């Protein structure tokens, strides 16, 4: 798969993982989905709706 | 004059047809050293000085 | 040593690469040398109009 | 910042640390790319939203 | 053509996928050589022999 690099899969992965890391940070900060114990609070904790 | 050493091969080295992402086998050779030492062959012959 | 479409490893076996791995086209190697007529190999050829 | 490494001879656990399933990237014909980044977040008062 | 790679860093399985037995080349001060070639074959009609 590396020798052929079909559809530039290897270059495309290195773009998609960077977006996955940006989306992971947003979801951890807004909705607290999978957040690390070192992050202090997330917006969905508010008692106001 | 010291002689010769020959490393005679005796091992069944091997290789296998293998798919994408299959595991490769491990193999080892084998040898036996053989040695050759020279020997003299000689003779004398004699005659009168006349 | 894995299935096609394995969940963790990308392979040329995988269905997601269908149509990126197209063979090169070649001559018909299984054809014999073309059959000339055997009478023309033994009979005498002459000029004609 | 976001950082990348590539390897053709590390070893990976395809299972979990409690239940291993090791694969050699060299004894099978594999290549792996590893990507890593690092973030910190504080929200001072989650009831301000 | 016939191809060769050498490593002092890999880990190898000396057993099989059903009964593993790993050895680290680097921790045991060993060296390994990986040999590879690649071929294609077709027989047009097996009933011809």
């Amino acid at each position: 798969t590396v020798r052929a690099n079909p559809a530039n899969y290897l270059g495309t992965m290195r773009t998609k993982v960077a977006t996955a890391i940006a989306m992971a940070f947003d979801n951890a900060a807004l909705h607290g989905t999978n957040a690390p114990s070192a992050f202090q609070g997330y917006l969905d904790q508010s008692n106001k709706t | 004059a010291t002689g010769i050493v020959i490393p005679h091969w005796t091992g069944d080295v091997s290789a296998q047809w293998i798919g994408e992402g299959d595991m490769k086998p491990i193999t080892k050779g084998n040898m036996t050293k053989r040695d050759v030492h020279p020997a003299k062959i000689a003779t004398i012959f004699v005659a009168s000085a006349e | 040593g894995f299935s096609a479409d394995h969940s963790q490893i990308a392979q040329t076996k995988d269905t997601m690469f269908t149509g990126y791995l197209d063979p090169v086209q070649a001559k018909d190697y299984f054809a014999e040398a073309e059959k000339t007529s055997i009478v023309q190999r033994v009979a005498q050829k002459i000029p004609m109009g | 910042g976001l950082s990348f490494d590539v390897t053709d001879q590390a070893t990976l656990n395809l299972g979990s640390q409690e239940s291993p399933n090791f694969v050699s990237l060299w004894q099978h014909n594999l290549v792996a790319v590893r990507v890593e980044a690092e973030y910190g977040l504080l929200i001072n008062d989650v009831n301000a939203f």
